[PDB]
């Protein structure tokens, strides 16, 4: 196909403004995302959520509140009075640790050891619709007080000693304190590798020839005939996939008493318990649709091969010569017919998940043991998540040391459905060629592979290729009357193509009216 | 294997040596110091044949 | 299309149990009927629910401790351990307001090794580590002299012996089999006839040939190495076991009444299982596997058949006919299949990936990695026992009731968290249940959500089985299994499922 035609970017008008928050004086308001650009086309020039000064015209006095537990002034984080004067500032404030002369309250001399390095990411939130990762969810340096440690296995590091002749390891990274969102942090040493290696070849040939000759004399004629073919196929196949998975420490994330992050504190505090779409779906963009709940620490690196070669070639000829004497006469005719066609296509596919910018290139480069020896040392000083589950952000509320948040849950669920609906790639257009939709913003693009070009991936550079089809999103719901509401769905965008696979999800999907 | 590594090795054994040669006693010899020791050692002497 | 996603489906709540006079709560739980797969949609997490009660009763929970009690954690340590120099308790509290420490350990002191993951409990049935459950920093004075080389290490006091005992086994085999075959044939007529003699002339001519050449080539490479390292031995004391602080308190919580949901979210934390004894090593495990067959296949044919007669009188007559025939067929066809495993446990990230790599390791870094694994060692070999023989008297009231709620629960668990219900993959893939929803587990070389893509036109697929039936009526209690899950002979099928195919056992 042709591209697509662009598409304005379209927005909604302003919602109502939403009534002064008394202890924000903000005036909030949403637009609805009526179409992005799927290709080409304006951008909107506006973002989808406002917000406005105002005055309440009333106070609040939410800053007392919580004052059985102690709470901070920034912040409404509030502390087992224990933490205070504990010696370790538990609120970005300091107000717990500021003018403890009665310094007796400390807790212990744990600043020894440094938090684990690289447990920030485990706290962010996670966005589904992009796999990105969002402001943190939970609080990546409260410990509660307490002293926990881990042992780093990997802590010996050589130092050398000219003042005396000694080769030694150094101690300093023996163990980490283990925040207090963290259950579980273990650091194990496995590897998997796996590889698999296939040709397969085949070269078919035939000829096939005929001569007949007659001759006569009676004045004379003589007569040959020739039908000949040649007929020759080659198919070459190789593909090779290489997997290597090393893992260096896995984490578990506590299941109760969370300790949310300060911005996410805050924010949660300014949602209304009146569902509003416009609070829950900023939230929901902010901290992400989802937060993480188990941990592998590691590296990966992939490597796919794929070499498809064919020729074909034919020759084909039919000849009559003639001669005949009564004067002598001689004659000939015939026709020949030639064909050849070659192709060859290599596909390579490299990709490291690790820890070092130049060790992770050379290895998608140089697949060799420098190369995966040097990786993996650099994977020591920066390990890269390579396993995660996740649930959705709704699921943290349940948990919190806030208590009950039913109704600020059951908002922040609605929500979360709409927005997964509405900022779905099912916007962006067509990506042919096998090229992946992109929803970010208000904008769409594809991100098409090296095979694909322009707008939509629609060129190809070779004639084409097999391609599969990819839904295009759920419809409504049905205005139900009866118990059942339903939204249907077809693998038409683009639909299967070149013969390529249907997409494998639910034509049909169903839910209570 | 390489003279060095087994050199190697057989200096390393020096500081974590493994028992290689044993004489044993029943254990049951060893119940000592407790109520009703001298009754405990019998019976452990007759589970061990068990 | 073949694959469809089965969405999770979670039961209907239980009833409530009655609510608990101290916890005053009462708790309603699903269990898990059918894992989501394939990306079918997930279940809501809250397979558990709770609500809150007044205190119908009092509960005797009040457990009395002559010792210190440890404020803040409610750790109950023996005064003895109170100025003792160390963080006996959690939070301290045995050390503040002492008029005079007697700092014990002068000396300096390491931990053991990987002590601290020991400490926590497993998951028998995944082999996962969980949550902490057993304190190892908890030394209960302890200061006895222990040495690893020139290092000295404090030993818990959970821990009976933590001892340097030093193996090695390695296992190398190596099978190369070459055939080949080679078949030419030949076959050839000529047959010529003539008369001559007015005149006359009269010629025959015929040729035939025939010609087959048929070769096969097969090669085949089997090698495979293993290094089982050990580098010590852990065993943990039998009695009287200080456990940690978050199980502690999470087992207090324990619901009295039996309320599966609540000792199933305890397993999910923190394991079924603890480890008592348990060799750390390292393990490296190579695995390769190579066939490659060749054929070449020629057939040929020629004819010639030739009729020729001149008749003489001057005048002549004559008629004369030749015929000349070819075919060639040739087809060639080659193969390769090539697999391997690379496996890999304890030591550094350099050595782990630099031993992952294809080749067989330098006799160097296999000395590297031995090194290596000394300081972060693995579990070879573990015994275990039971999470539940920890909850006792001298830590939780009512401690027998809360025991069996756990022996009556980890049955429960043992059947729910059977990666049997899964549906089975294809390609030979192992549905491993992680969390609510299954993962096909693709050997290289397959692919995909279902391990539905392969280049392999066949592959042995192994025996899986099914859930194992419902216990049985008395007079012979008994369970029964079918290989059905994945029958074996598909693809050349593969080995049988292991027995028992059906088990039978006391009422």
């Amino acid at each position: 196909a042709a591209t697509p035609a662009a598409v304005t970017c379209q927005l909604s008008n302003w919602s109502e403004w939403t009534d002064c928050f008394p202890c924000q004086d903000k005036k909030y308001r949403h637009r609805s995302l009526l179409q992005p650009n799927k290709f080409g086309g304006t951008i909107c020039s506006g973002d989808i959520w406002d917000q406005a000064s105002c005055s309440s015209s009333t106070t609040c006095v939410r800053q007392a509140q919580c004052g059985q537990d102690f709470q901070c002034k920034e912040t409404g984080r509030c502390l087992k009075r224990h933490l205070v004067c504990n010696g370790d500032q538990d609120c970005l404030d300091g107000s717990d640790e500021d003018d403890c002369e009665d310094v007796r309250a400390i807790d212990e001399d744990c600043s020894q050891y440094e938090p684990i390095p690289g447990s920030q990411k485990a706290a962010l939130g996670y966005n589904i619709l992009t796999q990105e990762d969002a402001q943190s969810v939970y609080d990546a340096s409260y410990y509660g007080g307490q002293c926990e440690t881990v042992y780093n296995g990997e802590w010996r590091e050589l130092r050398y000693d000219s003042t005396c002749e000694r080769l030694y390891y150094g101690d300093d990274e023996k163990y980490f304190r283990k925040p207090y969102n963290f259950l579980k942090y273990h650091f194990e040493a496995l590897a998997d590798t796996g590889i698999s290696s296939e040709f397969y070849d085949n070269a078919n040939d035939l000829l096939s020839k005929v001569k007949k000759d007659k001759s006569d004399s009676f004045h004379s004629q003589d007569t040959s005939f020739l039908n000949e073919l040649n007929k020759y196929n080659e198919k070459k196949f190789i593909f090779t996939r290489i997997f290597t998975k090393v893992q260096t420490a896995h984490f578990k994330m506590r299941k109760d008493d969370i300790m949310l992050d300060e911005g996410m504190l805050q924010s949660l505090m300014e949602l209304p318990d009146q569902y509003n779409y416009g609070m829950y779906a900023k939230f929901i963009n902010d901290y992400g649709t989802h937060y993480i709940t188990s941990g592998s620490m590691g590296g990966i690196y992939e490597y796919i091969l794929v070499i498809d070669k064919a020729k074909m070639e034919s020759l084909g000829i039919t000849s009559r010569d003639i001669t005949t004497c009564f004067h002598c006469k001689k004659f000939g005719g015939g026709k020949t017919e030639r064909a050849r066609k070659a192709m060859a296509v290599e596909d390579i596919i490299s990709r490291v998940r690790g820890g070092s910018s130049g060790w992770s290139g050379g290895l998608a480069q140089n697949r060799s043991t420098i190369t995966y020896r040097s990786w993996g040392r650099s994977l020591k000083y920066n390990p890269v998540v390579i396993d995660f589950e996740m649930q959705p952000i709704h699921e943290v509320l349940r948990h919190t040391s806030l208590g009950p948040l039913e109704a600020k849950r059951q908002n922040l669920r609605r929500a979360l459905d709409q927005y997964l609906m509405e900022f779905n790639a099912c916007r962006c257009g067509p990506c042919f060629n096998n090229g992946v939709p992109i929803l970010e913003g208000t904008s769409c693009r594809c991100q098409c592979r090296l095979g694909s070009l322009g707008a939509a991936c629609e060129q190809t550079q070779t004639e084409g290729a097999k391609a599969d089809g990819s839904w295009s999103c759920w419809s409504s719901w049905s205005v139900c009357r009866a118990g059942i509401q339903e939204r249907r769905r077809e693998c038409d965008n683009p639909a299967p193509q070149n013969g390529g696979a249907s997409c494998p999800g639910r034509k049909v999907q169903t839910q209570a009216c | 294997g390489n003279k060095r590594r087994y050199s190697a090795w057989a200096e390393s054994v020096t500081n974590l040596p493994q028992v290689i040669k044993q004489k044993l006693t029943p254990l049951y010899e060893l119940v000592k110091e407790v109520p009703c020791a001298s009754v405990k050692k019998l019976y452990l002497k007759w589970a061990l044949e068990e | 299309v073949t694959l469809m996603p089965i969405d999770c489906e979670l039961s209907s709540w239980s009833s409530w149990t009655t609510c608990d006079p101290c916890q005053k709560k009462r708790y309603r739980y699903a269990y898990l009927l059918q894992p989501s797969q394939f990306h079918g949609e997930p279940c809501n997490f809250s397979d558990k629910e709770v609500e809150d009660c007044v205190t119908n009763r009092p509960c005797r929970s009040q457990v009395r401790c002559e010792g210190f009690v440890c404020a803040q954690t409610g750790r109950c340590v023996n005064r003895r351990l109170l100025c003792n120099g160390d963080n006996d308790c959690g939070d301290q509290s045995d050390e503040a307001n002492c008029r005079r420490i007697y700092k014990k350990c002068q000396h300096e002191m390491d931990q053991y090794w990987g002590i601290g993951s020991l400490a926590s409990g497993i998951n028998l049935f995944t082999n996962s580590f969980e949550g902490p459950v057993l304190d190892h920093r908890y030394y209960a004075g302890g200061c006895s002299p222990h040495y690893i080389l020139n290092t000295r290490f404090r030993k818990p006091y959970n821990v009976e012996s933590y001892t340097p005992q030093t193996q090695g086994k390695y296992e190398f085999i190596l099978k190369e089999y070459e055939s080949y075959s080679d078949f030419e044939r030949n076959v050839t007529e000529k047959m010529a006839s003539k008369s001559g003699f007015i005149s006359s002339q009269s010629d025959r001519g015929k040729h035939y040939i025939r010609r087959t050449k048929r070769f096969s080539h097969t090669k085949s490479v089997f090698l495979h190495a293993r290094s089982d390292l050990e580098v010590a031995h852990y065993k943990l004391k039998p009695r009287s076991l200080m456990l940690h602080y978050e199980f502690l308190q999470r087992v207090k919580r324990l619901p009295l009444e039996y309320s599966y949901g609540e000792y199933r979210d305890l397993f999910r934390d923190f394991g079924t299982h603890y480890i008592t004894e348990a060799v750390l090593g390292g393990i490296y495990e190579y695995t390769l596997v190579m066939n490659k067959e060749a054929m070449e296949r020629g057939d040929y044919t020629l004819n010639n058949v030739h009729a020729c007669a001149k008749n003489d009188f001057g005048v002549s007559v004559g008629k004369c006919r030749g015929i000349l025939n070819e075919i060639k067929d040739r087809n060639k066809r080659d193969t390769m299949v090539e697999d391997l495993v690379v496996l890999v446990r304890g030591g550094a990230s350099e050595h782990i990936t630099t031993l992952a790599y294809q080749e067989l390791p330098t006799a160097d870094l296999m000395q590297e990695w031995g090194d290596a694994v000394q300081y972060n060692p693995a579990i070879i070999k573990v015994k275990v026992e039971p999470l539940y023989e920890l909850v006792t008297a001298t830590d939780f009231a009512y401690s027998s009731t809360v025991r069996q709620n756990m022996k009556q629960a980890l049955e429960e668990f043992q059947k729910e968290v059977s990666s049997c219900h899964c549906a089975p993959c294809q390609g030979n893939g192992v549905p491993v249940l992680k969390g609510s929803r299954c993962d096909c587990i693709c050997p290289v070389g397959s692919q995909g959500l279902a391990c539905e893509v392969s280049y392999r036109k066949n592959t042995p697929i192994d025996g899986k089985w099914n859930c194992w039936s419902n216990w049985s009526s008395c007079s012979g209690r008994r369970k029964t299994r079918q290989r059905q899950c994945n029958n074996p002979p598909p693809q050349n099928g593969g080995s049988p499922c292991s027995g028992p195919a059906s088990e039978t056992l006391d009422c």
